[PDB]
């Protein structure tokens, strides 16, 4: 309730670039505090690349300029230079670079989940996906494509789309979700920044990272599960190594489920199942302590959840589930459920920790409903944490102050909070609105 | 009681606070004038003095149920219009009579998966047009049939996008045609021979991921109206496949984020916006299938029965059948589904104003009486059978001072009952 | 029988 909603800061990008599809805080120290915005449809100065996508750096102080991860066009096949006509070995056009943007310390991870390549054998069109990792404040740039392996095509990791979802741990470990691996069984892959740089050799296209953790191929009964559709991190195993939370929205007869994996050996620890078929339970996941007991609690979104009005009419509203952790573990059934009230509102499409917004000792949460509102522009709900868990009523409701237009705004489809952008002691919030190519920054004012 | 505890300062306030309250006008009564209808006479209040406005029920349109007639000339529900004046907290109940028509036309649209796993199936359907039309001849005197095909969204990663695989998504020997979202091969017609002719020309296709994009097609069939040629009769949509289904959210893998708009986008009988709009959600299909009165028959293989069994529970007016190896049993499947769908009625009402509530009580054959959510439906309704519903409406506020109106209708029919509401707020 | 295949 202490976010400055009457006058937020609006960042604007190029038209049609989907500027705001992904948002993130960047701070190599404190002096260079900045906002990162992904624009997956942005045109770039890369030669021969159409709408390669871009990431914009927006320093906070007094605007936005694109970061140059890769200035090169699509590389050429080795043996094509023998034949009559050079041909690309990869396809960076329409790769959606910047679909996911995450940062940890002076490192920035930007992913292109629709990046595809030919392979150097039989011609394919494998969307293996790729990520670029900047380190030490843009002094070294690395490419990281863990799914670009010996095992090609849908049967292997050819359609992995690695980087479709991503996140950093507290130690800076990279965690990637690739929902397309092994006939869309899905896959989690992870490697330390040291491990990635140690085996980085751009002359060879295939990934050779040693010590890399990754989930294993299962039987065909698990196909089309989209494991790794969304990802988050949090401690759930009782040690000091953050664990991996992964959404599996089409698992178990498309009732969907969320899984927690051991950050040490990626082995499965817990499962949480949805309550309705094709509700997309696991569309979005988050981990944060919402009741100040020191144990990270789980939040899951199911934006297609369909309930009935009192007069008997069905309606798509969406629903969020909260699982409170306790010293013995976690219960499979939710402690609390939050239900949207806007038809086709898609409540629970995005979730982000807010830290402690009002400094009352309990961390708070923001939940997006990209198509909520009286004009379907989108809405963001702030829910207060407390000793009994998250509150069932919002403490604040954020909406765009600009008028609706010919196209949806998608306001609230991308969220990021839990960090202090201006150093006033109160955490702040970034809201994406890529439909109109805008990102909004809400600041926490000291209030009562 | 709550009549005295209301402290009614006028005749008006007394009415909206409790249905059991009356107002004394005598001036010989020793806010105490607002008491129970019994508590006033016990205190010496003349009945000619106790003002007590009461709700009422007035039928306005009441064509009797029917027993050579056009579909619009057939009455299956009565009354068709009535007025209910509502006292706050006092329910008004009225009877709804439903009768299943003797002979009613049928539109059946056959929407078929033409992905590669449906290769052997397409060969058996070569005579489905004339064979089905023969069977329906002993069910209805007016039958029409249509045919549509679907595969998948025409974008990465759902299809392979190499130039060769775009021309032929299958192997070299296999002469598969290019992948396509949805094709309206044949609009509804009474010529079964044309169905055989055009279905016999269609070519099997293919794609990459096992779940297919039939939901995009179902949506189009549901909302495209005249392009399909739906009549205001029994509308059957047979959905034949051997795979699971994509739904909203799956589109995001291909960068498709716009929700389905539920609008018609056929150009040259081809769906042209599969690359632009995401797959519909089940809830979105529920809305549009119901709105356009489409009754869905899911003719799916044995292994996907569990999935489509759950889908049927979510979709009103839908049925599931086990499709044989290559659609050899599809006709009997359709007949069994129709008999099941037509023998059950389900009532739905429009949105009510806040403070207003509705309740159903069904009275079916063999003395089977339903209440709660079961009060909305009757089953085992044979041809010519009559069932009745007792429908109560109660207002607990004073919504507006203007009259409200909403419709009650059985799913799958244009016929409806217009219920006009009027609220007693003053004496 | 994985993907779109019999
Ligand atoms: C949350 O929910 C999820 C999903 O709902 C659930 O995950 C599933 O859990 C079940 C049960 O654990 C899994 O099913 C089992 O899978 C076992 C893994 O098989 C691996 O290892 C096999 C043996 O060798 C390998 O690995 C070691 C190193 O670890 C190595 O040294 C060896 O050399 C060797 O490589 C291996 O054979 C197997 O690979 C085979 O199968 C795959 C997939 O088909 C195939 O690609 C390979 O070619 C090969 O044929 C794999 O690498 C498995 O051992 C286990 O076996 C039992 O069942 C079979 C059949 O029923 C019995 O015959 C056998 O005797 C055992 O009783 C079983 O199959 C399932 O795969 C998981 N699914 C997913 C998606 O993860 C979580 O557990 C849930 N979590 C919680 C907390 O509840
Ligand atoms: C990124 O740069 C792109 C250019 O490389 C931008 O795309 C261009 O957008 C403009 C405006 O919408 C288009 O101009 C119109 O073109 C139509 C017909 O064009 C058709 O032919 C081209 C030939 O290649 C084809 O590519 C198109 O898809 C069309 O089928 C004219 O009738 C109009 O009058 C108008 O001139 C360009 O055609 C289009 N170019 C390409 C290569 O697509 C894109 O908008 C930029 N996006 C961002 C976010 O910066
Ligand atoms: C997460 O995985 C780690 C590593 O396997 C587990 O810790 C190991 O426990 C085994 C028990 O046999 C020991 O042999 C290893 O030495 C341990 N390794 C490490 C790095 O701790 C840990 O128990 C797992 N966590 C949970 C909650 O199961
Ligand atoms: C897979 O989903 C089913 C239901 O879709 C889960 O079972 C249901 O389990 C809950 C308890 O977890 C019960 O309340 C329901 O009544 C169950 N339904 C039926 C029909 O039995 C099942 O646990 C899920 N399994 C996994 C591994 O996710
Ligand atoms: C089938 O019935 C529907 C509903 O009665 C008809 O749609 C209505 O058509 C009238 C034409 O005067 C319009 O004024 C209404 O607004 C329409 N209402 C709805 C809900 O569509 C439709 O025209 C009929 N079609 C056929 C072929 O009989
Ligand atoms: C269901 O409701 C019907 C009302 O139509 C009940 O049948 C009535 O039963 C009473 C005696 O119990 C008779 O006096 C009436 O004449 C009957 N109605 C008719 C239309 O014949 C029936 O008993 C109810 N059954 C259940 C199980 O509730
Ligand atoms: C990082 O480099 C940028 C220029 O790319 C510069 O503006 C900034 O001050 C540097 N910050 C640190 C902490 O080195
Ligand atoms: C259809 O299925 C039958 C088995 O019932 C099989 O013998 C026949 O070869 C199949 N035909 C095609 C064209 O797949
Ligand atoms: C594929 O079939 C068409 C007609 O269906 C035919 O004209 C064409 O020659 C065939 N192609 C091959 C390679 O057999
Ligand atoms: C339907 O009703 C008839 C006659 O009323 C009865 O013989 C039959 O058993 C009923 N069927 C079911 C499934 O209730
Ligand atoms: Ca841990
Ligand atoms: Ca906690
Ligand atoms: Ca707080
Ligand atoms: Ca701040
Ligand atoms: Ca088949
Ligand atoms: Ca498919
Ligand atoms: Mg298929």
């Amino acid at each position: 309730f202490n976010l400055d909603a009457e006058a937020p800061a609006v960042l604007s990008g190029p038209p049609g670039s989907f500027f705001g599809f992904s948002v993130e805080f960047y701070r190599p120290g404190t002096d260079g505090v900045s906002v990162l915005v992904g624009a997956p449809k942005a045109n770039t100065s890369q030669p021969g690349v159409l709408q390669g996508g871009a990431v914009y750096l927006c320093p906070w102080g007094a605007q936005c300029t694109p970061i140059e991860f890769d200035s090169k066009g699509s590389r050429l096949l080795e043996s094509s230079l023998s034949s009559e006509g050079e041909e690309p070995v990869e396809y960076k056009s329409l790769q959606w670079f910047g679909a996911t943007v995450r940062a940890h310390g002076s490192s920035i991870l930007a992913c292109a989940p629709l990046y595809s390549w030919r392979t150097e054998k039989e011609p394919l069109s494998d969307p293996v996906g790729t990520c670029y990792l900047s380190t030490d404040n843009f002094t070294r740039i690395l490419e990281y494509a863990p799914c670009r392996s010996d095992f090609s095509w849908a049967a292997g990791q050819g359609y992995c789309q690695g980087g479709f979802s991503a996140e950093f741990t507290k130690t800076g470990r990279v965690v990637l979700g690739g929902p397309g691996s092994y006939f869309w069984q899905g896959q989690i892959l992870s490697a330390t920044q040291e491990q990635i740089a140690e085996s980085y050799y751009p002359e060879y296209l295939i990934n050779l990272v040693q010590g890399q953790l990754q989930t294993r191929q299962a039987s065909s009964i698990y196909d089309d599960s989209y494991l790794g559709y969304s990802v988050a991190v949090g401690e759930f195993s009782g040690d000091d190594t953050e664990d991996f939370v992964a959404g599996v929205p089409k698992g178990n007869l498309t009732y969907g489920y969320v899984t927690i994996l051991n950050g040490s050996d990626i082995r499965s620890l817990y499962n949480f199942s949805g309550e309705q078929m094709a509700s997309y339970f696991g569309y979005a996941v988050a981990a944060t302590d919402v009741n100040g007991d020191g144990l990270d609690d789980l939040l899951v979104g199911a934006p297609l959840l369909m309930d009935r009005t009192p007069d008997g009419r069905p309606q798509e509203v969406g629903r969020v589930y909260v699982y409170l952790q306790h010293p013995a573990g976690i219960e499979p059934t939710p402690t609390l459920t939050l239900t949207g009230h806007d038809e086709f509102g898609r409540f629970g499409s995005s979730l982000t920790p807010l830290g402690d917004l009002d400094q009352d000792g309990y961390n708070d949460v923001a939940i997006g409903a990209p198509f909520g509102g009286e004009t379907q522009q989108g809405v963001v709900f702030v829910f207060p944490g407390g000793p009994g868990g998250l509150g069932s009523k919002p403490s604040q409701v954020l909406q765009p102050l600009w008028a609706a237009s010919h196209t949806p705004d998608f306001f609230g489809s991308a969220l990021r909070g839990g960090r202090d952008l201006d150093g006033n002691g109160y955490p702040d919030l970034i809201v994406g609105s890529f439909g109109v190519d805008k990102a909004v920054v809400y600041r926490g004012r000291p209030v009562v | 009681n709550r009549c005295l505890k209301a402290n009614a300062k006028s005749c008006g306030e007394c009415i909206q606070a409790g249905p059991n309250c009356g107002w004394c006008t005598n001036s010989t009564f020793l806010s105490a004038r607002c008491d129970d209808l019994e508590a006033l006479k016990k205190k010496g209040c003349p009945p000619d003095d106790i003002e007590n406005p009461r709700g009422s029920k007035d039928i306005k349109k009441n064509k009797n149920v029917t027993n050579k007639l056009k579909p619009e000339d057939i009455t299956q529900i009565q009354p068709q219009q009535l007025v209910l004046r509502l006292r706050s907290g006092e329910p008004q109940t009225f009877t709804l009579k439903f009768k299943r028509a003797e002979d009613y036309p049928i539109d059946l649209y056959y929407l078929m998966d033409l992905s590669y796993s449906m290769k052997d199936d397409l060969e058996n359907v070569k005579s489905l047009g004339t064979d089905l039309m023969n069977e329906m001849r002993r069910i209805t005197s007016d039958f029409r049939i249509g045919f549509g095909s679907f595969v998948e969204k025409t974008v990465m990663p759902y299809i392979s996008t190499t130039p060769a695989k775009l021309r032929n998504p299958c192997t070299s020997e296999q002469n598969c045609t290019t992948p396509f979202s949805y094709k309206n091969v044949l609009s509804l017609t009474n010529k079964g021979e044309v169905f055989n002719e055009l279905v016999g020309k269609q070519r099997i296709s293919g794609n990459l991921d096992s779940p297919e994009g039939g939901f995009d097609a179902i949506m189009q069939v549901a909302v495209c109206g005249s392009l399909i040629g739906w009549r205001n009769v029994t509308r059957l949509l047979v959905f034949s496949t051997d795979a699971g289904f994509h739904f909203a959210g799956d589109g995001k893998l291909g960068g498709i984020v716009l929700p389905n708009d539920g609008q018609c986008h056929l150009e040259n009988n081809m769906y042209t916006m599969s690359h632009y709009y995401d797959y519909p959600s089940i809830a979105h299909l529920v809305q549009k299938l119901s709105e356009n009165n489409i009754q869905t028959i899911f003719a799916v293989t044995e292994e996907f029965q569990p999935v489509y069994k759950e889908l049927k529970n979510l979709i009103p007016k839908s049925a599931v059948g086990t499709l044989s190896a290559n659609s050899s049993n599809v006709i009997q499947l359709i007949i069994d589904a129709y008999n099941s769908l037509s023998s059950e009625v389900i009532l739905e009402n429009g949105k009510l104003s806040e403070g207003v509530t509705i309740s159903y009580k069904s009275y079916c054959k063999n003395g089977v009486n339903g209440t709660g959510e079961n009060g909305r439906k009757c089953s085992n309704i044979s041809i010519g059978d009559e069932v009745q519903f007792e429908i109560s409406i109660t207002s607990n506020k004073c919504p507006k001072k203007d009259s409200d109106s909403f419709k009650i209708r059985p799913l799958g029919f244009t016929e409806e009952v217009e219920v006009i509401l009027q609220y007693i707020c003053e004496c | 029988g994985r993907g779109d295949s019999p």
